[PDB]
RNA sequence: GUGGGAGAGGGUGGUGGAAUUCCCGGAGUAGCGGUGAAAUGCGCAGAUACCGGGAGGAACGCCGAUGGCGAAGGCAGCCACCUGGUCCACCCGUGACGCUGAGGCGCGAAAGCGUGGGGAGCAAACCGGAUUAGAUACCCGGGUAGUCCACGCCCUAAACGAUGCGCGCUAGGUCUCUGGGUCUCCUGGGGGCCGAAGCUAACGCGUUAAGCGCGCCGCCUGGGGAGUACGGCCGCAAGGC
RNA sequence: CUUUCU
C-alpha cells in the first residue's frame, strides 16, 4: 500500500538458505521472502527450489505495493542463485538488470577455522 | 584464451609512473577496480610492476576505483 | 633539498572566496616549511571513482616543490589540518619512466 | 645520508697526495664517516637490528684496515688515530 | 673512488579503502542460523535480508609469479623520513690490507613469562548442542588467556635445501628476475628446470655440485634406557644449555 | 556425518 513499481531485488543466496528482499528504488524493504518464509525448515531451506519460491512469493508480496521494473542485486554465491533470478525473471517483475555485489574483503579478519587453510 | 588483444598494444607511448592519466590507467583495471594480470596488461615484469603502484597511488587520490560492481550475471 | 609533488583534494563546493582561501593557507604553510614551488597545475573538479567525505566529487590541487626533506611528513600534517583538505599526497618527484614509446 | 660533497670533502681531507682515492687513511677516514651517522642512526630506532648489522660490518672492515696501518707503519697510523678520533 | 640499478631488507611517523563486530536512525516481518541430519543459539524488548550514520580493532584483496629482498629467524595497501645489504659499468685509488673462526658479543618463528595499554575477528582452557556403545574428539553454538602495542625476559623449532664458510677448476640446453653492451644477441649478478664428465647405496646431485682440489670451524661413532639422572651455568617462571 | 576390534 504505497505504489512502487521501479525498485530494487536483492538476492542474498547462501548454501544454507537464500533469502530475498524487494525494496524501493533507494533502499528501504517493501517484502521479504526467504526459504523458512515457506514451508521449508532445515537442510530443505537451502535448496534452489526454495531460491524459487522464496524469489515468486517476494515478488508476489511485491506484486501487491504494485511493483513492476526491477533491478537484481546478487549476494554471495550458494545453493540455488541463479535460480532466484531466474525466478524473478518470470513471475512479473520485469528484471532491468542484475548485477553481483557479493562482499569480499581485502583480507580484513581472520575466518572461523572453518574457512581457514588458505593463503 | 585471454587473447583479446593486449592492453598495451591498443594504446600510444604514456609514462607508466605519472599517477593521474586516469585516461589511461582506466585502461589496466577490469570490470572491476582489479588490476589486469600481465597476460592481459600485456606490460612487463618491470612495467607492470611499477603500473601497480601508480594504479594505487590513484585510487588512495580518489582518481582511481578499488572495486566496481559486476552487471549481468 | 628534494623534489617533491604535493597532491591535496579539497571540498568541491567552495565559493570563490572560501576556495582561493585555503590556498592562501596552503601557499603560506609551503612557505613556512621551506617549500619552493618550482610549478602548479589546477584540475580543479573531477569525478571521484568513489565518494571522498561523502561527497562525489572533488577539487584538485598539484604543486611541485623543492624543500627541506627532512621537513617533507610535517609540512603535511599542516596541510591536512583543514577540514576542505580532505586528501594530501606527498611525492618523492621521479623521471617519467615511458612505456610502448 | 651522505651528500658528494660531505663525502668528497673528507675523501681530499685525507688523501695521502692529489688523486688518492683509496689509501688505508681515506677509507678509515670515509668508514668513520659512515659508523657515526650509523651509531647515531641507531642512537634512536635500537629496534633496527637490521642496520646495526651493518653497523658491525664496518667496525670490523675499519679496525682491520687499521690494524694493517699500524702494521705497516705505525707513524701514519698514531697520525691517522689522533686525527680521526679513534680508540677513546 | 666515480657513475648507475632492482628490491615485501630494517626502523619511526603518517595515512587509504574492503570487510567483520558493536551502537544510532529508517524501511520491513517471522524467522535467522547452523548440519550428514539436527539441536543448542539468536529473534515480536522486532532478529535475518536492505539502506544511511557512527565507533573500534586487526589484516592488507586485484597486482602476485612458476617473482623479489635479507645472514638466518623472516619480510608484501600507500606516503614520507631515517638506514643495512647488494649488483653492474669505467678500470681511476691502496698494494696481500686475505680466508676460517674454539670462547665472546649480537640476532633469533610460534607458544610462553613480567608491567602497562589495547581488544573487531579468531580462539587453548571452559560452558553448552549433536554424533557415538562411550566422545573428556572430530561437527554446531558460545567463550577466557592469548592473538595487537610498548618496555623487559624467554632462545626453542621439520630454526629444512633435513645440504657450514671461502677460493680455483670441470659440456651444454631452456625459462626467468636484475645490470651493461656494437641490444634478432653477447656479457655480469640472482632464481628454476633438463642434462656432459664425474659422484651416489639407491633415490638423486651435476658451474645454484651432492663432481675435481685447498684452507678453517661444527659434528657422528648400533637401537632402547634418554635429551633422561646427576653436577654446573642461564631463567621471574615455564624451562634452556 | 561418525562407523571399533579380529
Ligand atoms: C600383552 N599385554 C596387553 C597389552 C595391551 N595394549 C593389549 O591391548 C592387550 O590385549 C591384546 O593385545 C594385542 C597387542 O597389543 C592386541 O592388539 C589385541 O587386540 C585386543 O582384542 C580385544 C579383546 N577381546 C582380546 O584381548 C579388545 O578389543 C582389546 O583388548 C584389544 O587390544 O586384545 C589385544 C595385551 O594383553
Ligand atoms: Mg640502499
Ligand atoms: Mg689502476
Ligand atoms: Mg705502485
Ligand atoms: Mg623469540
Ligand atoms: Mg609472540
Ligand atoms: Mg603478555
Ligand atoms: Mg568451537
Ligand atoms: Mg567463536
Ligand atoms: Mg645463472
Ligand atoms: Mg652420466
Ligand atoms: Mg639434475
Ligand atoms: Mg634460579
Amino acid at each position: 500500500k504505497r505504489q512502487v513499481a521501479s525498485g530494487r531485488a536483492y538476492i542474498h543466496a547462501s548454501y544454507n538458505n537464500t533469502i530475498v528482499t524487494i525494496t524501493d528504488p533507494d533502499g528501504n524493504p517493501i517484502t521479504w521472502s526467504s526459504g523458512g518464509v515457506i514451508g521449508y525448515k532445515g537442510s530443505r531451506k537451502g535448496t534452489p527450489y526454495a531460491a524459487q519460491l522464496a524469489a515468486l512469493d517476494a515478488a508476489k508480496k511485491a506484486m501487491a505495493y504494485g511493483m513492476q521494473s526491477v533491478d537484481v542485486i546478487v549476494r554471495g554465491t550458494g545453493a540455488g542463485r541463479e535460480q532466484a533470478i531466474r525466478a524473478l525473471q518470470a513471475s512479473g517483475l520485469q528484471v532491468k538488470s542484475i548485477v553481483d555485489d557479493t562482499p569480499v574483503p581485502h583480507n580484513g579478519c581472520r575466518p572461523k577455522k572453518k574457512f581457514r587453510k588458505a593463503s | 584464451p585471454s587473447r583479446k588483444a593486449k592492453v598495451k598494444a591498443t594504446l600510444g607511448e604514456f609514462d607508466l609512473r605519472d599517477y593521474r592519466n586516469v585516461e589511461v590507467l582506466k585502461r589496466f583495471l577490469s570490470e572491476t577496480g582489479k588490476i589486469l594480470p600481465r597476460r592481459r596488461t600485456g606490460l612487463s615484469g618491470k612495467e607492470q610492476r611499477i603500473l601497480a603502484k601508480t594504479i594505487k597511488r590513484a585510487r588512495i587520490l580518489g582518481l582511481l576505483p578499488f572495486t566496481e560492481k559486476l552487471v549481468r550475471k | 633539498m628534494r623534489r617533491y609533488e604535493v597532491n591535496i583534494v579539497l571540498n568541491p563546493n567552495l565559493d570563490q572566496s572560501q576556495l582561493a582561501l585555503e590556498k592562501e593557507i596552503i601557499q603560506r604553510a609551503l612557505e613556512n616549511y621551506g617549500a619552493r614551488v618550482e610549478k602548479v597545475e589546477e584540475l580543479g573538479l573531477r569525478r571521484l571513482a568513489y565518494p571522498i567525505a561523502k561527497d562525489p566529487q572533488g577539487y584538485f590541487l598539484w604543486y611541485q616543490v623543492e624543500m627541506p626533506e627532512d621537513r617533507v611528513n610535517d609540512l603535511a600534517r599542516e596541510l591536512r589540518i583543514r577540514d576542505n583538505v580532505r586528501r594530501v599526497m606527498v611525492v618523492k618527484s621521479q623521471e617519467p619512466f615511458l612505456a610502448n614509446a | 645520508p651522505i651528500t658528494k660533497e660531505e663525502k668528497q670533502k673528507v675523501i681530499q681531507e685525507f688523501a695521502r697526495f692529489p688523486g688518492d682515492t683509496g689509501s688505508t687513511e681515506v677509507q678509515v677516514a670515509l668508514l668513520t664517516l659512515r659508523i657515526n651517522r650509523l651509531s647515531e642512526h641507531l642512537k634512536v630506532h635500537k629496534k633496527d637490528h637490521h642496520s646495526h648489522r651493518g653497523l658491525l660490518m664496518m667496525v670490523g672492515q675499519r679496525r682491520r684496515l687499521l690494524r694493517y696501518l699500524q702494521r705497516e707503519d705505525p707513524e701514519r697510523y698514531r697520525a691517522l688515530i689522533e686525527k680521526l678520533g679513534i680508540r677513546g
